[PDB]
């Protein structure tokens, strides 16, 4: 339950994180349960939200476990929660503008 | 009353993790890159593979949790690696 | 040539263990069960690493082997098959009657059953094969 | 600390043109271990498989990697298979096997950086029409099936990557996957990328520009990937993969590695 | 070869001799036995030193199987052994001393060799049988 | 199948407890260098079916400790036999007994041999 706030346009940088160094699958997902960005071995995924062309994130910070999302052009209608599912740690941020 | 016995030549299983060994039938003189890898790394096929099929058994599998594929994941990078050497690599360091 | 006889034990598993054991006696006697090409200088050290893998294989199936039966001449027996010893069955290692074990179960249960117990009857099979010496 | 310096190397070998034909690779256990086939054929994966032989070696196991598809792998026996870790779950990788081959032509004709690759109408609407008769099976056989494309991310997963030849084709399958299901040929637009993201470990990859002549690629498409999308309802399977593990959690599902333990011990009445 | 391929030539001195005479060597022999050129010391260290090694493994395999066979009937390993099957009378119904004074093995053998298989389940069975009890 | 089985022993009561518990281009030079290792392994393997064969035939096959029947003489080494097990190496033994070992080898042949007569009678 962790509290994010924004002001407009700006990136964020949520951050999930595991304890092992190896590049392990995430993903990312919203209150609805609608997929944000994932992660697909090697390469970056995204699903089909509607920040599924402003999400973002470090591709070079997976090989060191930690995962963030990095949104860009925040708009008043992403303020919800969001959800990183590393292995088993669902540790959900809220966000507000 | 009753003494305790041995026998040997039980079919006792044992869940554990070991390393296997490759086998393909490379051909040890093309130079295509596989039948390159696999004179390397690997070993004749089977001439005569023996297989029997178990009477009553039911086993447990799980595809998600075995412990092969990544030991097939392991022997290709292992190939490409050697395989398709490219002309620039952009690998993080991340020090 | 032996790894051939290590995977044909297998072929009892599921069936219960009075039958398993009357199988093994048929399996004894299944137990009982060439690169020769123009090879050029390219070949030749190439021909010969895919012999020493075959053949560190060979050896590994014979290692496997005396590694077993130096084990069984611990206690007692060696070369026996079906060898039965003078240690008294302890009652505490999952009692159950001898009707309700020979017929109703397979060989699979028992590693089940007495896998908590297996490494303290190899203790009394070395001391009552010492203490007999 | 937090924004830790990570310098992005740079390593150049020597790179020739070289070929690339995948062989089967075949994976045997050592002596004194075991492989449990499961001959099972409604066998989903998990689960108690309940007719269960015993080898030494698998089958010739082809090391084809792709995202979207599963090139040259092996078939089914009874109808197509849909195997998940967690299906209702939206976030794993649902894999799919074919019973039948859907033949895929791949030609770079005679730009250099464009190909094409041909796959037959209607060997495809049945094949996706296969496909949602068992995928109904796992819901209430309604909530019209509409598939989509992609929805973004890198390249190599929003379009069917592959190699072929030693050239690293990027395939835009957007006409297989544009149907919805109420209860001649096709053409794909591929490229020749030079600028590869790995699928081995983090990092890009600039290659030598493609070979001059024809590049020919004859495989046969045994397997999909999808993944669904939960809102709050229709469930569209937008199509990926990409994590090569799954390329080969569809030839390795039926296999498990024992070891063999030849000493019991038992009471007798013996003497 | 250099190995365990003498022993099993070895044992084929001394036939013509008398039954008796071929029994007092048996645990005896068994006690006392068991270029400047590059291009040819490669061959000589790695095609040729692999194919005497495939002769040393075939060596043991062979030797293996023997006394494996000899482990279901109970011996394994001793040289001179008797079991508790009874010898039926129909074997060849001859004198004792008609056999062991002058007969040798291969006359002897060939005498015996009608039936060879069925004395061979008789000393797995009595072997079956002395350890189910 | 051992020729080693070394595990540095020097302590003989740990010598006698931890030998019941532990033996219970550039491919020219990787193919000589390892027939090289198989003739190492084969070799240990006919060196261990010579050896259990001599075993064998003083009866003491397979049991690798093995207790038998033939007491020592006055000529062979008498010291006490509770600092023998305190203080020496195995080592020190085979300097210690010198030319006994033929002759022990002899006389457990025929322990067993007599033995084979007596409980056939
Ligand atoms: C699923 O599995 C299938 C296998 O069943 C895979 O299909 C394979 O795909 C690869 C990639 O294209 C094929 O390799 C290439 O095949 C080209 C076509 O060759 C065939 O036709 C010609 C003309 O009729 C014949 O001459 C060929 O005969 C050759 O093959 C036989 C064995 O079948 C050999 O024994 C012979 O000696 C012949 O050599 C075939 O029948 C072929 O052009 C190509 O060879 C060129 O390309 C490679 C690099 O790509 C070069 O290293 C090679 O030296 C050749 O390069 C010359 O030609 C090119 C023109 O293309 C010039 O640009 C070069 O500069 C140079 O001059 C290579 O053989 C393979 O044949 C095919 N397998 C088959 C059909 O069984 C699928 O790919 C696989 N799916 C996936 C996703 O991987
Ligand atoms: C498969 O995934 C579903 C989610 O789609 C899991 O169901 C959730 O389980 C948790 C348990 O802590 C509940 O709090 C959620 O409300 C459930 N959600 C739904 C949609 O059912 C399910 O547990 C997963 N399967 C396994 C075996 O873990
Ligand atoms: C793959 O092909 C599809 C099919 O054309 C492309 O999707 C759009 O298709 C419409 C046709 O109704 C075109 O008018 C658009 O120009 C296409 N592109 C976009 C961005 O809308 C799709 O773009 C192709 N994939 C790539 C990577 O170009
Ligand atoms: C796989 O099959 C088992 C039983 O065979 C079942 O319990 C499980 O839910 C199935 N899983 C999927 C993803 O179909
Ligand atoms: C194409 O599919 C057929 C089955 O219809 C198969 O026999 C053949 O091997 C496949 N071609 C490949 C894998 O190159
Ligand atoms: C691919 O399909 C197009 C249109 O159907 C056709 O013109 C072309 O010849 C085909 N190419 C191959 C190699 O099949
Ligand atoms: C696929 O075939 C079905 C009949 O099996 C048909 O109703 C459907 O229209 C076909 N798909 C397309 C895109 O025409
Ligand atoms: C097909 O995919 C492209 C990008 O992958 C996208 O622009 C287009 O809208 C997609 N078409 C449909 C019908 O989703
Ligand atoms: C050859 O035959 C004679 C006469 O029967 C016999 O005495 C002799 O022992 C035989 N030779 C050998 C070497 O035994
Ligand atoms: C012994 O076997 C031979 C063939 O090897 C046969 O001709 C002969 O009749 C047999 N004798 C007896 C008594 O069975
Ligand atoms: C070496 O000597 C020390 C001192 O007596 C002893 O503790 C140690 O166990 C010895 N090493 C071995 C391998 O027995």
């Amino acid at each position: 339950k962790k509290v994010v706030l924004g002001k407009k346009g700006d990136t964020v940088e949520l951050t999930c994180t595991a304890s092992q160094k190896k590049s392990i699958q995430f993903h990312w997902k919203n209150s609805n349960q609608i997929k944000i960005l994932g992660n697909q071995g090697s390469f970056l995924t995204k699903g089909p939200s509607k920040l599924n062309d402003r999400a973002d994130s470090r591709r070079s910070l997976w090989d060191q476990g930690n995962f963030p999302l990095i949104i860009k052009n925040l708009k008043i209608e992403d303020s919800d929660t969001y959800i990183c599912e590393v292995e088993d740690q669902k540790e959900e941020v809220q966000l507000l503008v | 009353n009753l003494w305790v016995t041995v026998y040997y030549g039980v079919p006792v299983w044992k869940d554990a993790e070991t390393t296997l060994f490759c086998a393909s039938d490379a051909k040890a003189y093309e130079t295509e890159k596989h039948n390159v890898w696999a004179t390397h790394a690997c070993v004749p096929t089977d001439p005569n593979p023996q297989e029997i099929h178990l009477e009553n058994v039911t086993e447990e599998f799980n595809m998600w949790k075995n412990n092969m594929v990544e030991q097939m994941h392991t022997d290709i990078i292992s190939l490409w690696d050697q395989s398709l050497k490219p002309c620039v690599k952009l690998t993080p360091l991340c020090v | 040539g032996i790894g051939a006889v290590f995977l044909g034990f297998l072929g009892a598993a599921g069936s219960t263990m009075g039958a398993a054991s009357m199988t093994l006696t048929v399996q004894a006697r299944n137990l009982l069960s060439l690169l020769r090409a123009p090879e050029a200088q390219q070949h030749l050290l190439k021909l010969t690493v895919w012999g020493i893998k075959q053949l560190q294989a060979r050896v590994l199936a014979v290692e496997r082997y005396l590694r077993d039966q130096q084990l069984l001449g611990i206690w007692g027996c060696s070369g026996k098959l079906i060898c039965c010893t003078n240690v008294p069955w302890n009652s505490s290692w999952s009692n159950r009657n001898l009707s309700e074990i020979w017929d109703n179960m397979t060989w699979l249960q028992w590693d089940k059953e007495i896998s908590n117990y297996t490494q303290i009857i190899y203790g009394l099979l070395e001391e009552s094969q010492n203490q007999q010496e | 600390y937090r924004l830790i310096n990570c310098n992005t190397s740079a390593i150049t070998q020597a790179c020739p043109k070289v070929s690339f034909e995948p062989i089967p690779i075949h994976y045997c256990a050592p002596a004194g271990f075991a492989i449990l086939k499961c001959k099972d054929k409604k066998f989903n994966g998990t689960g108690p498989c309940p007719s269960v032989s015993t080898v030494q070696c698998t089958h010739g196991i082809k090391p084809v990697v792709s995202t979207q598809l599963l090139l040259n792998g092996s078939l089914a026996e009874e109808e197509v298979m849909i195997r998940s870790e967690n299906i209702t779950n939206n976030a794993k990788n649902i894999l799919v096997q074919f019973n039948t081959p859907v033949q895929i032509n791949c030609t770079r004709p005679n730009d250099i950086r464009q190909a094409h690759c041909n796959v037959s109408k209607a060997t495809w609407n049945e094949t996706l029409g296969k496909v949602v008769k068992q995928l109904r099976k796992h819901f209430g056989n309604n909530t019209i099936i509409r598939f989509a494309n992609s929805s973004g991310g890198d390249l190599e997963v929003t379009t069917h990557s592959f190699n072929c030849g030693g050239e690293f084709f990027y395939c835009n399958t957007s006409g297989l996957f544009n149907s919805t299901w109420i209860s001649d040929s096709i053409t794909l637009p591929c490229r020749i990328k030079q600028i590869i993201n790995m699928w081995q470990r983090i990092g890009q990859a600039m290659y030598a520009p493609p070979i001059q002549g024809v590049i020919r690629c004859v495989s046969n498409i045994t397997g999909l990937i999808l993944t669904r999308d939960g809102g709050s309802t229709t469930e569209t399977f937008r199509p990926g993969g990409g994590d090569m593990r799954d390329n080969w959690r569809s030839e390795l599902y039926k296999y498990k590695v024992v070891k063999i333990e030849p000493l019991g011990v038992a009471p007798t009445r013996c003497k």
